[PDB]
């Protein structure tokens, strides 16, 4: 019971901080969509139909081809933010579609009506992904690193998840790159490695070298450097309680 | 008492908390940020405090 | 070379109009953005009276 | 009193306009939706196009290699795609070679 | 007081919104790096031809 | 003492002059740069590797023909400002490079 308390209270204080309504991540989140065919849906269907060409193969070279138009269709601005995140819908599969057996259900205009309402439930879900990308703010470096490689976002992952609290942890992963400034990239990139260290990440966030590895000396007993997020995550808790 | 007692002040290593505290208090400063007021004044080394 | 030099001038032609368009597409983006914060200290200046 | 109702009706009036620019602005045609679509799908035929063009230059390359008889000559570079920069500039590259 | 305290929230929604400006400038596609980059290649390419 | 008291005095209100913060200064001045490699070196390491041709000879030609891609990698606006930088730091010579 103390435990669902303090989760509301976390989760209401990071709504009234991101100054979303929880209808918004109602609409980011939820599973209670409706499965109507939109013409939205509609034009995803015939730009993505008429703009493939010849039948491509899966994760090497169809998603590619189809990134762009599907960040055409729905509201992107890099085809290379819809190639994760049709790599992160594919890793998560909505209603058993990956992109694989959606192409399928595209092109067909002769589909039976389950076919069709998994065909809404995966464009859907690209929406929420859409939306889950653009109103948090995450530039593709930050986005593909924590899609292509889920263990540099906490150790236990294995796969990024479409819940509440990996968002909730989405946004404080992009405050604090906010937070880093001329450095974001730089601890961006050390991070796909195992490269950040202290005397790095306390130039970055304006800390000391000695606190920063004193406080991951805290939440590791021996690890030098930052192989992880929630890692970075507790060592700036214990250099907020410390502070 | 300013003492010729020995004491080190690397942040970990010192238990003697009422000298270090005091300095604590009189400089306005940390463990780890008397530590690097001490190694600023020896050019980055800590001899012997 | 005639054929390829007709290759690579419409790719010129193409690449252009891309960076028109994604020019365009930023411009048009700014504009909504603007508007929409616009009606949030709209309605805070209203709250205010 | 009086005043100070007529200006609260005044900001109304401003949000109402404000409200009507932004509806305009989401229901016109040149929308940035359709500058979405428009660069998303121009940028998938600029990449194939490319393909295509430099299929052509490498096959002029090839001819030029056999009319001079120098195997070697290699005029037009591995790369003109930058990724990053959407592969802009691609075409003046293939022009100079 | 409870007018300036609206005041003082008004600006601030202000200073979120221009920082958010700033924000679509730097990480849009059609920034001033891409403009760098784009005349100092150009400038290459038109100095060679 | 009395030296280095006036030195931090006077680099203290230059900085207050110039509204720069000491990690400013530190950004544009340290040898405690990180060494991870970074997308925007990779896209200098492309764009110049891409963008040169056939090998050039030195600060006659080379600093010339690299001096508008190196321009162009890092945010500057003018070519021969790349050339002269370019010339600095060939006189400088960052870990013997």
């Amino acid at each position: 019971l103390t435990q669902l308390i303090s989760f509301l209270f976390q989760c209401t204080q990071w709504l009234t901080t991101q100054k979303w309504s929880v209808s918004d991540v109602f609409l980011m989140t939820t599973d209670n969509y409706s499965t109507v065919l939109t013409p939205d849906i509609e034009n995803l269907i015939t730009t993505l139909s008429n703009g493939l060409s010849t039948l491509s193969l899966g994760d090497d070279e169809l998603i590619r081809a189809a990134a762009p138009l599907i960040a055409a269709s729905i509201q992107m601005d890099s085809a290379k933010t819809a190639e994760t995140i049709l790599l992160w819908i594919n890793q998560i599969k909505p209603q058993g579609l990956t992109f694989d057996d959606f192409m399928i259900i595209a092109a067909n205009r002769d589909r039976s009506e389950n076919e069709t309402s998994n065909m809404v439930a995966f464009c859907q879900v690209l929406g929420q992904l859409s939306l889950i990308v653009r109103n948090i703010g995450l530039s593709e470096n930050e986005l593909t690193l924590l899609v292509t490689k889920p263990e540099k976002f906490q150790s236990e992952t294995t796969a990024l998840q479409h819940d509440l609290p990996t968002l909730q942890a989405l946004t404080r992963f992009h405050a604090v790159i906010m937070r880093c400034g001329s450095y974001a990239t730089e601890i961006l990139t050390a991070l796909e490695l195992g490269a950040l260290t202290a005397e790095q990440l306390a130039v970055a966030l304006k800390f000391d070298a000695q606190v920063v590895t004193q406080a991951l000396q805290q939440t590791d007993l021996g690890v030098n450097t930052f192989t992880n997020w929630r890692t970075i995550d507790v060592t700036l808790q214990w250099l907020d309680v410390a502070a | 008492s300013a003492d010729n007692t020995k004491l080190d002040l690397t942040p970990g290593e010192s238990k003697n908390h009422f000298y270090l505290g005091i300095m604590k208090r009189a400089f306005r400063v940390n463990d780890t940020e008397l530590y690097t007021l001490w190694k600023l004044a020896n050019g980055g080394t800590n001899p012997e405090f | 070379l005639e054929n390829a030099k007709w290759g690579v001038s419409q790719l010129i032609q193409f690449g252009n109009t891309l960076l028109s368009i994604t020019e365009r597409q930023d411009a048009e983006a700014l504009a909504e953005i603007l508007q929409t914060q616009g009606s949030e200290l709209a309605l805070q200046s209203i709250k205010m009276q | 009193r009086e005043a100070a109702v007529l200006q609260k009706n005044y900001l109304e009036t401003q949000q109402a306009q404000t409200q009507a620019q932004l509806a305009f602005l989401q229901s016109k045609f040149s929308n940035a939706a359709l500058y979405n679509w428009l660069r998303g799908r121009l940028s998938a035929i600029y990449y194939q196009f490319y393909d295509l063009a430099v299929s052509l230059c490498l096959m002029a390359e090839q001819t030029y290699q056999y009319e001079l008889n120098n195997a070697a000559a290699h005029f037009i570079k591995p790369g003109a795609w930058h990724g990053t920069y959407a592969g802009l500039l691609a075409g003046e590259t293939l022009m100079l070679n």
